[PDB]
């Protein structure tokens, strides 16, 4: 069942990109963050990291993760993966490049695993707000209340609703290929991968080879140290160069498609009703800001709505045509008068 | 040859006038003001910044009092407390129960951050303004002269020599008291040296970053340590320099009229377009040529082609030249109604050459002088609908 | 210590210095022109103050932090007007 | 070239003091903090802790911290040196009594290492805010601009 | 409102007048910083009338 999505599993491989605030400065972390999607209602977040979470090398180890350490990857466990904001979050599911979590409200989002001798985390400035379903401006999902048709990301991954292009990655520089042949700069190969190669000085101008040596130039900071390694494909990230050869296809399904689920919503305390001649008096004791709306049923609607936070007592002139009011998300009520 | 002329003070506006030199062919002039630096004289008063309460270790005699001394540290507040029973990680610190006294002292010293971030008070005087002038007159087509405004200093770059100013307006955007904060200028009224109220601006006042002595009125007052613990609780007003940093007014470089901008500099206010300059220039007679060489262009006529009632050079016109010989011919309109961007035109035998100009009158009736040949180019103009151009170059708004 | 304050003057490890941090840039406003008045249709992402300053004799300055998207107007006189939206470079403007 | 600061390294020793809010009360922690200088712009904070981390007992192990426990000092690992605010911070560098870290805005700053069998944390009340340089009053250093 | 308009959910053609302008990449770092107006649909989703 879980091995029925090999379009992403085998054909894609995580790469390294330029995290805005890696650790303490702008480094090139393997967990670079892309496309923070904070659009769900219940504060659920989707994050697209450049590291590939999910299966092991071939098809196994859901509890493992795969990042790229220099020119080669090394799949390890998911031991201490943590996604964090203003307050630490709680991860829900990880799949491919995407992570689903439920974060508290906050202004910054961070993603970071723990290799064991190092942290290797990344963070990006991107605010994430809470938008409570309905008319009751709460801050966290309550344990009870009436449910409403919210919109939220689904924890399921075996979906084909949307796709994202996965072309051959651009080539990557690796100056550690540029060893010294005692007096000349010398290039090895990872596994026979294509090493684009050339220096400022006139020498070998293409590089489609095994381990070459330089005839002309001397300095390792005056040669192109590249690796075309599109035996494994990468996401169409805006942080990697694009190989001018051609743009590969191979679009894979997006893990967490938004769905129209049903979230529990808070229910404000019921009003204390009191009355005088042609006059409703309404006592309100809200715990959180909740919108009150009112509507006269006569020819003139004469609407009135206001967010109320502090406990307050309000009034309403009730004509014989009658009056409706909708405190919180309680069913609307209506009345006559003497 | 000595052509004295008053010039409006604008940066990107030419002054293509014409020299009416008798006995020789008239020569056009052209003067441009690249900069109008003012550079008022200034005198530093003091510099203020956040402070740091460098509290030394307390003096704690276990059994007996200890009178404090009035040390010469700035705002050196010292007070002795009685009846204390300090604990530490190693147990109670003394065996006496009432003779324990603590001698706590504290003084205000300027923060380490003062070396980089620090306000600068300045009292300024009138000073003397300078300008960079470019003059592309005659056939030389170049100058790169830095000049003053005093009505004595000659400027003799290349071949020509001239004198500028003094300015008609003594307007100085700077006030008598000026406060400079790193890069922006505020005309805040710093009170004086050694008088700053605590909490307000200039709570800590230092003569200079090098100067050891300073004036620190921070209302610092120590208080008794609580529950028998070794520390120095000190109560003071919040850093006055921190205040006025988050509620300062608009910088002078953002409220100075006449489009004047400042810089972290001798405090020149460049491009301060105001007033006029009485420009006098001595053209060398070498550039002059005998009048008997300029071709005669008499019996000509001027026809308007298309004038736009706008600020850019939308006005065009064709002149039916009636000349005899061939050569260069300066063109200039003595009247200020219209300004001609074109400077020199070569004359063929009875030819016609269009030129561009700009005007500000619906029906411009302006004289045109063409190498000793007068002609009036009367015509009509049309206002534009797309008022999207560079800044106006006509500079001739008047009754129309 | 009642004896004396010994030597050992020790340098501060991390001295503040005037480096160059990277700051945010607000989205460019949508400029709409009318007859002798400038309408600035803009949408700020974060609270930014904009300053306006007439180039005539009277400055008539105005500083106003704005957070929600808003539409503002400005009477651009023949002298001209200049405005600074956010940390963008200042821009000036004409009037016909 | 890190051996040209022995005046700090050798002539100084670890130190202990009244932390106002050491854990649940005011104990005498070895990492009592004092003079936090939160006056920069990029969100960085300099903290002067009572414990003096740096080289090891003699001259080595820059990545080790040395605090004082009881009568004696004890140079151990720096595994879980934690600096916290309203949100957890991130360490940058440390030298002598002073540790340089960047924190999100908050009302209190806490410092805590890990001996391994012990928590040994300390905090203090101190306003921390960071207004970025410029006219755009943001709240986190942006990717570009 | 209506910053992005599509004739139907399946319509491959759309209109998007969002003032999207690219920016110079900062400090020789490989990225595509763009200056973009805030989402028009997010506005009027916080301040919609009754
Ligand atoms: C002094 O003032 C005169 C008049 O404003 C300046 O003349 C202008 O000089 C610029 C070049 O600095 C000319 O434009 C440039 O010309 C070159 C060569 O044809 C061309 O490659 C550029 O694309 C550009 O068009 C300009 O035509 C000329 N005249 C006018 C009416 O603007 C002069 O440069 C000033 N001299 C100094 C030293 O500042
Ligand atoms: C009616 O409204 C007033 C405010 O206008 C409020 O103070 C009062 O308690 C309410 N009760 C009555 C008199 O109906
Ligand atoms: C600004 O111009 C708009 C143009 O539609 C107008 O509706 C609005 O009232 C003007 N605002 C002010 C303050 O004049």
């Amino acid at each position: 069942d879980l091995d029925t999505h090999f379009t992403q599993y085998k054909l894609a491989r995580p790469y390294i990109a330029d995290c805005p605030n890696c650790g303490h400065s702008r480094c090139d972390s393997p967990i670079a963050i892309e496309e923070v999607r904070g659009d769900a209602h219940a504060g659920v977040i989707r994050i697209q990291t450049s590291a590939m979470f999910g299966l092991k090398t071939d098809g196994v180890d859901l509890a493992y993760m795969s990042f790229m350490n220099g020119k080669t990857q090394k799949s390890i466990k998911i031991d201490n993966l943590h996604v964090r904001t203003s307050a630490p979050c709680s991860l829900v599911s990880h799949h491919g490049y995407y992570i689903l979590a439920q974060c508290p409200p906050g202004d910054t989002v961070t993603v970071g695993f723990h290799d064991g001798p190092n942290r290797h985390t990344c963070t990006v400035a991107h605010k994430v707000e809470f938008r409570p379903v309905g008319r009751e401006k709460y801050r966290h999902p309550p344990e009870h209340g009436v449910e409403l048709p919210c919109n939220r990301y689904t924890h399921k991954r075996a979906d084909q609703g949307h796709y994202v292009e996965m072309h051959q990655p651009g080539l990557v520089a690796d100056h550690s290929l540029l060893s010294i042949h005692s007096a000349k700069v010398k290039i090895t190969v990872p596994s026979g991968a294509q090493v684009k190669y050339y220096c400022k000085c006139p020498d070998v101008r293409e590089g489609i080879t095994s381990s070459d040596h330089t005839t002309t130039c001397t300095d390792v900071k005056q040669c192109r140290a590249y690796l075309i390694d599109n035996k494994k494909w990468v996401y169409n990230s805006g942080r990697l160069p694009r190989g001018e050869g051609d743009t590969f296809k191979g679009k894979l399904h997006v893990p967490f498609v938004p769905v129209k689920a049903k979230c529990i919503a808070t229910l404000a305390p019921e009003p204390l009703v009191e009355h005088k001649h042609r006059t409703l008096i309404l006592h309100l004791h809200p715990d959180h800001p909740t919108l009150l709306t009112t509507r006269s049923l006569g020819s003139d609607a004469n609407p009135t709505r206001q967010w109320i936070e502090r406990p307050t007592t309000v009034n309403f002139t009730v004509t014989g045509e009658g009056l409706e009011y909708t405190w919180g998300n309680h069913p609307p009520k209506r009345v006559w008068a003497q | 040859y000595e052509h004295t002329a008053v010039m409006p003070n604008k940066v990107g506006i030419p002054y293509k006038a014409l020299v009416e030199r008798p006995g020789y062919a008239p020569v056009h002039l052209q003067i441009q003001l690249v900069n109008t630096r003012i550079i008022p004289s200034t005198n530093l008063e003091y510099i203020t910044c956040k402070y740091k309460t460098k509290v030394p270790s307390p003096v704690v005699k276990c059994c007996g009092a200890t009178q404090c001394t009035s040390k010469p540290h700035p705002d050196y507040q010292c007070q002795v407390f009685t009846g204390v029973y300090p604990f530490m990680w190693g147990g109670a610190y003394c065996f006496c129960d009432t003779e324990n006294t603590q001698m706590s002292e504290a003084y205000v010293e300027r923060s380490e951050e003062c070396s980089i971030d620090h306000a600068k008070a300045y009292k300024v005087h009138t000073g003397t303004v300078q300008a960079m002038v470019n003059i592309t007159y005659g056939s030389v087509s170049w100058r790169s002269a830095d000049v003053y405004v005093n009505g004595e200093t000659p400027a003799k770059i290349g071949d020509a020599k001239l004198i500028i100013g003094p300015l008609s307006s003594a307007w100085s955007p700077f006030d008598n008291k000026v406060v400079v904060y790193g890069h922006e200028v505020y005309n805040y009224d710093f009170p004086e040296y050694g008088t700053g109220k605590a909490g307000s601006f200039g709570d800590l006042q230092s003569r200079t970053s090098t100067s050891n002595d300073l004036y620190a009125n921070t209302n610092l007052k120590l208080q008794r340590p609580q529950a028998g613990i070794v520390h120095t609780p000190f109560t003071q007003a919040p850093s006055g320099f921190e205040r006025w940093k988050r509620d300062k007014g608009a910088p002078l470089n953002d409220v100075a009229p006449f489009g004047c901008s400042i810089a972290l500099e001798p405090l020149r206010a460049e491009n301060c377009a105001v007033g006029s300059i009485p420009i006098s220039i001595d053209i060398p007679d070498a550039a002059f040529t005998r009048i008997s060489e300029t071709p005669t262009v008499s019996d000509l006529e001027c026809k308007i082609t298309e004038c736009t009632y706008a600020s850019d050079f939308g006005g065009i016109a064709t002149v039916a030249y009636k000349s005899s010989k061939a050569g260069n011919c300066p063109i200039h309109s003595p009247s200020g109604v219209a300004v001609i961007k074109e400077n020199d035109v070569t004359l063929a035998e009875s030819g016609s050459f269009t030129f561009h100009f700009s005007t500000a009158n619906i029906h411009p009736a302006f004289k045109l002088q063409v190498c000793t040949s007068a002609v009036t180019c009367k015509g009509d103009c049309k206002p534009p609908k797309d008022h999207i151009v560079d800044y106006p170059a006509q500079h001739t708004e008047s009754f129309t």
